[PDB]
């Protein structure tokens, strides 16, 4: 079964950008999760941040570093090599549709199956807001198209001996 | 007349000095050949408002283009309307020739790339290969060895992907004549639902393919069973567009005959042509059936009653309860109810799994009900706030 | 002038995919871009060319902010063979990427090739032309192959942008012909005011 686990600093790290920047009212900051996964078992420990902004009138507007951006996972190779790029977050309030366009983008660079995480600026619910996608080919009974969509997935936050206590 | 060497000219002139896929001595062959506005071929975005006129075997002039053919347009829209054009030609020569002849690894893998597909923009014909080589031997073989030019083409499809649906269109045009060659068109009817969804994009959008698509949902739609019986006639009336009548008018009547059930609007329904046929005979009774069954189903379900009799189930469709008991469990096995019919008790156990769309009549009361009795959970549960 | 950080906006439709040009067009363009980039390399020593492909179905990304010309090359090698220009998409986006820029010491130039028209009215480009004087960026058009079939739809474009030299609307214009295509640079100001050669 996939089971994605989250580390509360990806919120924590999240959070402290939103207030720097003042992101929040439908602005999505776009992220990449780390680990090491070769099972459907999805590990997420380590995050970093991508300086991803976009437009409210037009939600095809968006700008993303590639290899610019990768430089923040090659300083952190050398100080963890056994971690890699196993998808990516972004936050999506209203859950632009732009990400269900182009799936190859993103998975290009991450060798794991495509994953896609929800970090709200608000994540004020006393459910579970933190929602997990995955991107694949599902046949869709609305009569339409076969077509890319997501797939909901639970997840939880992450405990270890460091952050318990 | 000229707009074939005028048109061209503008395009080219901007371009190139001189022409360089053109041969001087083919320049002026370009007006040449017909009396009318479009001829039988074109080049750059120029060809993309011609198409075929009557029997384009001037294609092999076009061919000959090879060398300086890049410098105009690129050297891989060659094969877009070669093989489009020749679709009623029906030669055999010529088709292995763009075929088995066209091979792999020409030039294209050397000092430039493939995109594959080849039908449109810029793209190798290797992809083209597979996909016309079960169209031009449908007439020709028979389902013996259809098969095995599916085996080459389905495991392709899945092997590698293009962003155009429209090659779907091509299996399922194969596979059209494929079913209709058999009896069982259940299959014949899915093939269609698919052809249907991949109509919106380019390559034909024009309404020649709806008087032939027509026909086939009609007779697809007759003996075949999916969802509903007349529930898929209404969601895309691409019929009401074209011929009214010849064959076409039957699903006129079949509509209203299935909320009915009366057997003399069965008479207008089926004729003499259709008649021939003995799979008609068996789902005759099937398609009845099956209707005055999701009407009972819409009846015996409002709060309470999820359960039948043998009295309004046989009295609608005319048949004795005894085939009755074995008629619905040929509709039992395709997902519809997974209840068991009793025998002494006279009553119908339903088990309800069926999705029955086309909802709005329900959603009044339906979406109430989850909400004013759900309050009354929240109400009751006011009293458990003390911890 | 001073330290400038180049945004590269490059179209991938199908005329960059002929052979108009009577050498080459797609597989010489290699060339001319890298030696484009190798010229703003020598002359500042901060140089970061974004690649975005404004073409192709909706814009795209194809290469990021480097140092290099071998991230480029990721994005010269795979060009999208189908879809035209939008460039009202891909302007919007080309506006965010002038804040995404390291250093305010750093300047941008919007460099755009354009090679195929476009149905974008002028109108909506006029209000979104108010943003290069706003964060004090310049702009460099280079269109081939559009001013024949077709006018200037960014002519009107320049002219709420018209500034002196000194700060931003440097306009240029390339037709082509019986030429070479590093020799399209020649014909254009880019090339000249450089004591380098």
């Amino acid at each position: 079964h996939e089971k994605v686990t989250i580390a509360p600093l990806v919120l924590l790290s999240a959070l402290d950008h939103y207030e720097r920047t003042q992101t929040k009212e439908n602005k999505r900051c776009v992220g990449v999760i780390l680990g090491d996964a070769n099972s459907s078992t999805i590990r997420v420990t380590n995050s970093f941040a991508l300086p991803f902004e976009e437009d409210e009138k037009n939600s095809d507007v968006w700008f993303l570093d590639h290899n610019y951006i990768e430089n923040m996972n090659e300083m952190c190779k050398k100080i963890n090599a056994k971690e890699k790029l196993i998808g990516w977050y972004h936050s999506g309030p209203k859950l632009r549709a732009s990400d269900l366009k182009i799936n190859e983008l993103f998975k290009k660079y991450t060798q794991n199956n495509p994953l896609l995480l929800i970090v709200d600026v608000k994540q004020q619910g006393v459910g579970l807001p933190t929602d997990a996608y995955v991107a694949i080919e599902q046949v869709k009974d609305d009569g339409t198209s076969t077509e890319k969509t997501f797939l909901h997935l639970p997840c939880t936050i992450e405990a270890e001996e460091a952050e318990e206590i | 007349m000229f707009n074939n060497h005028e048109i061209d000219t503008i395009l080219s002139t901007l371009r190139m000095e001189a022409d360089p896929s053109l041969h001087p001595l083919f320049e002026q062959f370009e007006k040449f050949y017909e009396e009318k506005l479009w001829f039988q071929l074109s080049e750059s975005l120029t060809k993309f408002f011609d198409d075929a006129k009557s029997t384009p075997l001037r294609l092999r002039l076009y061919d000959n283009f090879v060398s300086k053919f890049y410098d105009k347009i690129n050297q891989l829209s060659v094969v877009k309307y070669l093989l489009a054009s020749l679709k009623d030609s029906k030669d055999f020569d010529e088709s292995l020739k763009y075929l088995d002849d066209l091979k792999a690894q020409f030039q294209e893998l050397d000092s430039k790339k493939q995109r594959n597909n080849g039908s449109k923009d810029h793209g190798d014909g290797i992809l083209l290969i597979d996909s016309e080589i079960a169209r031009t031997y449908l007439l020709k073989n028979d389902l013996v060895k259809a098969r095995d030019l599916l085996d080459d083409l389905e495991k392709t499809l899945d092997k590698k992907d293009s962003i155009p649906l429209r090659i779907t269109n091509s299996f399922y045009s194969t596979n059209s004549q494929y079913f209709k060659f058999k009896n069982d068109f259940n299959s014949f009817y899915y093939t269609s639902l698919l052809y249907l969804s991949t109509l919106e994009p380019s390559t034909s959008i024009t309404l020649a393919e709806r008087q032939q698509l027509a026909y086939d949902l009609s007779i697809s739609a007759l003996l075949g069973d999916k969802i509903y019986n007349f529930g898929e006639l209404l969601h895309h009336p691409i019929m009401e567009t074209i011929v009214n009548d010849s064959n076409y008018d039957w699903l006129f009547q079949l509509l209203n005959a299935l909320t009915v059930g009366d057997f003399d609007k069965f008479d207008s329904l089926i004729k003499v042509q259709i008649s021939k046929i003995p799979i008609l005979a068996q789902h005759e009774s099937f398609l009845r059936q099956k209707i005055c069954l999701m009407t009972l189903i819409e009846t015996v379900f409002v709060k309470n009653i999820r359960m039948l009799s043998f009295e309004d189930i046989s009295k609608a469709t005319h048949l004795p309860k005894d085939n009755v008991e074995h008629l619905v469990m040929r509709a039992i096995s395709l997902g519809l109810l997974k209840g068991s019919i009793d025998q002494v008790n006279e009553l119908v156990t339903i088990s309800w799994v069926q999705p029955r769309i086309i909802s709005g009549d329900q959603i009044t009361k339906m979406k109430d009900r989850l909400v004013e009795w759900n309050d009354q959970v929240e109400k009751l549960g006011k009293k458990m706030e003390a911890r | 002038m001073v330290l400038e950080a180049t945004v590269l906006v490059i179209d991938n439709s199908e005329y960059s995919r002929n052979g108009d040009f009577p050498r080459t067009r797609f597989e010489a363009q290699i060339d001319s871009v890298e030696f484009i980039f190798q010229a703003k390399r020598n002359s500042n020593p901060e140089n970061t060319v974004g690649l975005i492909s404004g073409a192709g179905a909706n814009p795209r990304v194809l290469s990021t902010f480097t140092a290099e010309f071998g991230k480029i090359l990721a994005g010269l090698h795979d060009t999208q063979i189908e879809g035209k220009l939008h460039m009202a998409t891909a302007l919007q986006i080309a506006q965010l990427t002038l804040k995404h820029r390291q250093n305010k010491v750093q300047h941008q130039r919007i460099v755009a090739f354009v090679c195929s028209p476009i149905s974008d009215s002028r109108d909506e480009l006029i209000r979104l032309a108010k943003t290069l004087k706003k964060n004090n960026v310049a702009v460099d058009i280079i269109n081939f192959g559009e001013i024949e079939q077709n006018t200037e739809l960014l002519d009107e474009f320049i002219a709420a942008v018209n500034n002196p030299q000194e700060e931003t609307s440097h306009l240029l214009t390339v037709t082509p012909g019986p030429r070479l295509l590093y020799e399209n640079i020649a014909s254009s100001p880019i090339i000249l005011e450089e004591g380098s050669s």
